[PDB]
DNA sequence: ATCTCCAAATATCCCTTGCGGATCGTAGAAAAAGTGTGTCAAACTGCGCTATCAAAGGGAAACTTCAACTGAATTCAGTTGAAGTTTCCCTTTGATAGCGCAGTTTGACACACTTTTTCTACGATCCGCAAGGGATATTTGGAGAT
DNA sequence: ATCTCCAAATATCCCTTGCGGATCGTAGAAAAAGTGTGTCAAACTGCGCTATCAAAGGGAAACTTCAACTGAATTCAGTTGAAGTTTCCCTTTGATAGCGCAGTTTGACACACTTTTTCTACGATCCGCAAGGGATATTTGGAGAT
């Protein structure tokens, strides 16, 4: 048995769009904070829920983003997002000059 | 004791309360109290910063509440406006029967 | 209290010191701490009546991120006060776009 | 590191953001996207952090960090 | 007689009004449209003539930055003709309601 | 006397001008009404709290400071009125 | 030396930036360092900004500076540009230019 | 009654930094915006650090990290030790 | 390929104003100088919590297999908006005069502040118990095949 | 439009843990009281905003003609998604080692405050004059036409 390719897709996107739950792994995502901080300043340790922070503002701002690009995505007659979906999306947003 | 750990405040018990009034069956998590603690320094603060700007602009030295009605209503959209100004007009007037 | 006097939940003294503290101005009015606890006291009651109905709705007891969520972004007026704000644990909308759906 | 944030993670979020179809370039750029992010509000969590005189960064570090940016965070200390 | 394709003057028009910088929009007009969004708010408000020029460079400026957007959301959907779905577009991402 | 339907004197030439600063070469025929409904949604949002402004200071002239500060307020910053 | 703009080698106003810091409630008290640092930084920016005005008014063959050479110059500099991303400058217009697509072909 | 204005201040730093030209009356006032809009982030900015740290006063160190929050790189970078300078010599004066 | 022609660019003269460089005289504000006072820098200290570690299983990420269906290219015709023409409305300009009201001025005081003792609300810390979590079964809402 | 067939939804029971009430104890709010100064009410005023008019003319509205763009239709290589097998690392759990955050104490010094002396900067005003900016003519780069 096979579901039609876009099926297990809206599925997914029913699924998620109920949860609440990151969808980032904990520590792939806490090693980038560190790397990144560590470029900034030496030595430093964190909070628990600063990283925590870090990745409730990282994801929300992610599923904003593609809310929009998906809606450029749309605006083109198309259906899969593309980078210059999320590129317009970044430059309308005034991110991106 | 002799060495104490701090103090935090915040406006949780008041939230309680509140919620009591409106919604005397239902209950509140830590994360949601938290949440709805962000959210009262959040607006607090969006108002006293417009009430100080208000007193700047019109070269007064005081925050009264003429300041934080209309920093209300340049904060609060429509409606929320409205009753906002309902609730805070109405405690004062009582608080200045009160004597 | 001052808050009893004032009808109000929210701690007229605490809001009074507050206000003082935080630099806003030289002088703080008698009246000013009670309107705006009367303010806080008011929106956060509009925002726990429709989270509780939220909670309801899903069928809980307790409140949950979620349900400020869903209370928020389900109401157009707070949708606006908090527009440039994020909800940790709040989750979107469910929202999937007309064209994606399948004939 | 960059590459911990994982193809089938960046279609998760894809989801929650109710995307049905999703180009195989648009992995990197989420990656550079997230970067560009994440180096911003850390880059001023760590100037408050510095500021301190602190060698550990806080969660309020970070609040003030997204209020700055205008995006404002509740649940951690807001 | 003489007659330019359909973009030419299009084209130089562009170069003109973006070498120049006066308000496009005539000034009488402009004034009674503020006056009578003013009143709805308030009767018997009057206005210093330069609230109306801040009001006016305010306007004219929101109006062709949003203009730049909608233009590169048209040419994003491969036309080159502005349409209202194009702004909608751009005032939605934007974070613009109501 | 009675002041009625003035965004229409927002022309179809003006907003055509205002099109070519913002660089567009092709302007389809229903994006006038379009405009002047978004012109009229920022206006009311700015004279709003202009008038907000004006009504706080007890005055019945609205002043370019007013406008100043409304346009900040919604995140709009204007320099050449005082501020 | 009388004036702490002298003292510390400037041309912005150290008295003015202490009497704004102190009247602007900010905090109770101001350090001594405070106004000087910033009228130092103040006085930076507008020679950044009159630097690349400048320019501008002189490739437009001008003597004199107007708002539209500081249009100019704002948002030709990358930096200046982002600072002053959400200003709009009174009588500027933009800067010219047109996207690709649309030139005739 | 006195309206005050960093007018002076900007032509002089106009003639040393373009000493054959000239400014337009809007312009000035352009630059006059940009100078109280500027002080008015950088204050602001300082107060919340101050605030943050429990603290009574705001001090150049202050201004120094909202300056590096406020400016973007290369901005930051010359106005941090334009700023940092002129405190010097301030202090190796009285 | 070469000519024709139109609007923007350049050239001419004239003249209005807004500027930059004085000189002025004059209110307010900076500095100099003295003194009262609270903020905060340092130094020493407890312990909360970040870092780290070691292991072990479970499930997630990676990689593979296939073909469904999507995006991108091609072609075309009817639609529609640009260019240019004509008619005359209404905006702009310049001055006018009446006066509504913005903003300055001045005395009287209610009202906020600041200091000190008394009353007490709300923070910290505690944990029994039920709301919710998680595990398993049974139902229901659809998708995909024929 | 009618039968087979998943995955999500709902039903149900047993376990886990964080709600939410209760105990206790302090930091801060309240009461009471002497103190001055920002605010307010009320008098007076002339900048400048509203209103009007009249004339000139720049520009808007309405119209015809048609070039070219939009979008409907068609085709299809190929990029994705669904699902299977394989490989890898994340999460949980149980502490132990100790960093460094934040509590406490304090006096030296730096900043506030307030009075007198000193001079900077703003308001009001003239002036050489190149900078413009406008009204009028001509030349020019290149779109479109022959
Ligand atoms: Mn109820
Ligand atoms: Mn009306
Ligand atoms: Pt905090
Ligand atoms: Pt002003
Ligand atoms: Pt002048
Ligand atoms: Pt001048
Ligand atoms: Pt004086
Ligand atoms: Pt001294
Ligand atoms: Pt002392
Ligand atoms: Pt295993
Ligand atoms: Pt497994
Ligand atoms: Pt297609
Ligand atoms: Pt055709
Ligand atoms: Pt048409
Ligand atoms: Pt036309
Ligand atoms: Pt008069
Ligand atoms: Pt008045
Ligand atoms: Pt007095
Ligand atoms: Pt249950
Ligand atoms: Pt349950
Ligand atoms: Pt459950
Ligand atoms: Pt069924
Ligand atoms: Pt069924
Ligand atoms: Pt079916
Ligand atoms: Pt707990
Ligand atoms: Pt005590
Ligand atoms: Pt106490
Ligand atoms: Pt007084
Ligand atoms: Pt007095
Ligand atoms: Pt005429
Ligand atoms: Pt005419
Ligand atoms: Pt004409
Ligand atoms: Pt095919
Ligand atoms: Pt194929
Ligand atoms: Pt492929
Ligand atoms: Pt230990
Ligand atoms: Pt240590
Ligand atoms: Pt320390
Ligand atoms: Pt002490
Ligand atoms: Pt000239
Ligand atoms: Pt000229
Ligand atoms: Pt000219
Ligand atoms: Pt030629
Ligand atoms: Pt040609």
């Amino acid at each position: 048995h096979r579901y039609r390719p876009g099926t297990v897709a809206l599925r997914e996107i029913r699924r998620y769009q109920k949860s609440t739950e990151l969808l980032i792994r904990k520590l792939p995502f806490q090693r980038l904070v560190r790397e990144i901080a560590q470029d900034f300043k030496t030595d430093l340790r964190f909070q628990s829920s600063a990283v925590m922070a870090l990745q409730e503002a990282s994801e929300a701002y992610l599923v904003a983003l593609f809310e929009d690009t998906n809606l450029c995505a749309i605006h083109a007659k198309r259906v899969t997002i593309m980078p210059k979906d999320i590129q317009l999306a970044r430059r309308i947003r005034g991110e991106r000059a | 004791k002799k060495r104490r750990k701090t103090r935090k405040e915040s406006y949780a018990i008041y939230v309680y309360k509140v919620l009591k009034q409106v919604h005397p069956d239902t209950g509140i998590s830590s994360k949601a109290m938290s949440i709805m603690n962000s959210f009262v320094n959040d607006v607090f603060e969006r108002i006293a910063g417009e009430a100080s700007r208000l007193a700047h602009y019109n070269k007064r030295s005081t925050i009264t509440s003429r300041e934080i009605q209309t920093a209300v209503r340049l904060l609060l959209p429509g409606e929320l406006a409205k009753h906002a100004v309902s609730e805070g007009t109405k405690a004062v007037t009582k608080y200045t029967s009160a004597k | 209290t001052r808050s009893s006097r004032a009808g109000l939940q929210f701690p007229v003294g605490r809001v009074h010191r507050l206000l003082r503290k935080g630099n806003y101005a030289e002088r703080v009015g008698a009246g000013a701490p009670v309107y705006l606890a009367a303010v806080l006291e008011y929106l956060t009651a509009e925002i726990l009546e429709l989270a509780g109905n939220a909670a309801r709705d899903n069928k809980k007891t307790r409140i949950i991120p979620r349900h400020l969520q869903l209370a928020v972004r389900n109401d157009e007026e707070l949708n606006k006060l908090l527009g440039r704000v994020t909800i940790a644990q709040g989750g979107v909308l469910p929202n999937i776009q007309s064209v994606l759906l399948p004939k | 590191n960059i590459q911990g944030i994982t193809k089938p993670a960046i279609r998760r979020l894809a989801r929650r953001g109710g995307v049905k179809r999703i180009s195989g370039l648009i992995y990197e750029e989420t990656r550079g996207v997230l970067k560009v992010f994440l180096e911003n509000v850390i880059r001023d969590a760590v100037t408050y952090t510095e500021h301190a005189k602190r060698k550990t960064v806080t969660a309020m570090d970070v609040v003030y960090a997204l209020k700055r940016q205008g995006r404002t965070l509740y649940g951690f200390g807001g």
